[PDB]
Protein backbone atom coordinates (compact mmCIF):
# COMPACT_ATOMS: atom_id res chain seq x y z
CA UNK A 1 0.00 0.00 0.00
CA UNK A 2 0.48 3.60 -0.68
CA UNK A 3 0.95 4.30 3.27
CA UNK A 4 3.96 1.62 3.79
CA UNK A 5 5.83 2.71 0.57
CA UNK A 6 5.80 6.41 1.71
CA UNK A 7 6.67 5.22 4.95
CA UNK A 8 10.07 4.01 3.58
CA UNK A 9 10.51 6.39 0.70
CA UNK A 10 10.06 10.13 0.02
CA UNK A 11 6.59 10.88 -1.66
CA UNK A 12 6.33 14.50 -3.13
CA UNK A 13 2.45 15.62 -4.56
CA UNK A 14 4.41 14.63 -8.11
CA UNK A 15 4.59 10.96 -6.76
CA UNK A 16 1.40 11.00 -4.66
CA UNK A 17 -0.58 11.90 -8.12
CA UNK A 18 0.18 8.33 -8.97
CA UNK A 19 -1.65 7.29 -6.96
CA UNK A 20 -4.68 8.91 -8.05
CA UNK A 21 -4.43 7.11 -11.22
CA UNK B 1 5.31 21.05 1.43
CA UNK B 2 8.04 19.36 2.47
CA UNK B 3 9.46 16.38 -0.01
CA UNK B 4 10.17 13.51 2.95
CA UNK B 5 9.06 10.70 3.75
CA UNK B 6 5.47 10.83 4.80
CA UNK B 7 4.19 7.40 7.49
CA UNK B 8 1.75 9.72 9.79
CA UNK B 9 -1.89 10.80 8.71
CA UNK B 10 0.02 13.42 7.23
CA UNK B 11 0.03 11.26 4.00
CA UNK B 12 -3.95 10.73 4.30
CA UNK B 13 -4.27 14.30 3.99
CA UNK B 14 -1.50 14.82 1.49
CA UNK B 15 -3.07 12.21 -1.25
CA UNK B 16 -6.48 13.92 -0.16
CA UNK B 17 -5.05 17.28 -1.23
CA UNK B 18 -3.96 16.39 -4.43
CA UNK B 19 -6.69 14.20 -5.23
CA UNK B 20 -9.47 16.42 -4.54
CA UNK B 21 -12.28 14.14 -4.44
CA UNK B 22 -11.13 11.18 -2.69
CA UNK B 23 -10.03 8.87 -5.90
CA UNK B 24 -7.50 6.92 -3.63
CA UNK B 25 -8.09 3.88 -1.31
CA UNK B 26 -6.42 2.04 1.44
CA UNK B 27 -6.31 2.24 5.52
CA UNK B 28 -4.17 0.21 8.44
CA UNK B 29 -6.48 -3.09 8.36
CA UNK B 30 -6.84 -3.61 11.88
Amino acid sequence: GIVEQCCTSICSLYQLENYCN
Amino acid sequence: FVNQHLCASHLVEALYLVCGERGFFYTKPT
